[PDB]
């Protein structure tokens, strides 16, 4: 799942 | 910001934009922050948390656009990058989701007042607006969550503010919602917070002073029925702030 709006600025692995 | 209107620095003069410095020159837009004093950005832990330098972050202050000059911006780096210890993300819910930036100008100097810079106040300890209380949020983030672009010109809405009773019902947010974040949104779910809007402010008219009541901090998807905007509560958080400057 990917649900969170507060998901800036993240590396994704 | 989902619906609302657009808005310009000059309404909204507390508002930071932050930015970020990638390798190659470029630099693209993290999240919102607030101005709590001249030398003090206030935001969320989770927009820096995988980078976690400081060199990498661009902060303005009396800015209005995203990618253009607004007259009497100010620039500054980041001379101390603060993340709160205790950050944790669930698949919703992030915890002690609040950073503080301490910035300076090349010249070495912090914010100076202007019809475009100002300072927002922060609450008394556990002194909130009550449930019901219209309070605005302001921001670069997606107008849609089918974008993939952030809107030019910046926004703001106004929400009001949801009980935590009513944000733990089951269809709600159950027990993922404590009592360190409060839950606003649209009674008819039109306007709400979204992803680029992270860090930036809640805030509410509050008993004479307009104050700085919750920082963007997470949510289910954006302008979903049943599923407000949670912020983290500063005044739950005032002695971090305080110690930490
Ligand atoms: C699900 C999700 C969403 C964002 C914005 C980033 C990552 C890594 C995952």
């Amino acid at each position: 799942q990917c649900w969170d709006r507060g998901c800036e600025n993240r590396k994704c692995n | 910001i989902i619906g609302g209107e657009f808005t310009t620095i000059e309404n909204q003069p507390w508002f930071a934009a932050i930015y970020r410095r990638h390798r190659g020159g470029s630099v693209t837009y993290v999240c919102g922050g607030s101005l709590i004093s001249p030398c003090w950005v206030i935001s969320a832990t989770h927009c820096f948390i995988d980078y976690p330098k400081k060199e990498d972050y661009i902060v303005y202050l009396g800015r209005s656009r995203l990618n253009s000059n607004t007259q009497g911006e100010m620039k500054f780096e980041v001379e101390n990058l603060i993340l709160h210890k205790d950050y944790s993300a669930d698949t919703l819910a992030h915890h002690n989701d609040i950073a503080l930036l301490k910035i300076r100008s090349k010249e070495g100097r912090c914010a100076q007042p202007s019809r475009t810079i100002q300072t927002i106040a922060l609450p008394s300890m556990y002194n909130d607006p009550q449930f019901g209380t219209s309070c605005e949020i302001t921001g670069f983030g997606k107008e849609q969550s089918t974008d993939y672009l952030y809107p030019e010109q910046l926004k703001m809405t106004v929400v009001k503010l949801i009980s935590h009773r009513e944000c733990q019902q089951p269809h709600y947010y159950g027990s993922e919602v404590t009592t360190k974040m409060l839950c606003a949104a649209d009674p008819q779910w039109k306007t709400d917070s979204c992803q680029g809007d992270s860090g930036g402010p809640l805030v509410c008219s509050l008993q004479g002073r307009m104050t700085l009541t919750g920082i963007v901090s997470w949510g289910r998807g954006c302008a979903l029925k049943d599923k407000p905007g949670v912020y983290t509560r500063v005044s739950h958080f005032l002695p971090w702030i305080r110690s930490h400057t």
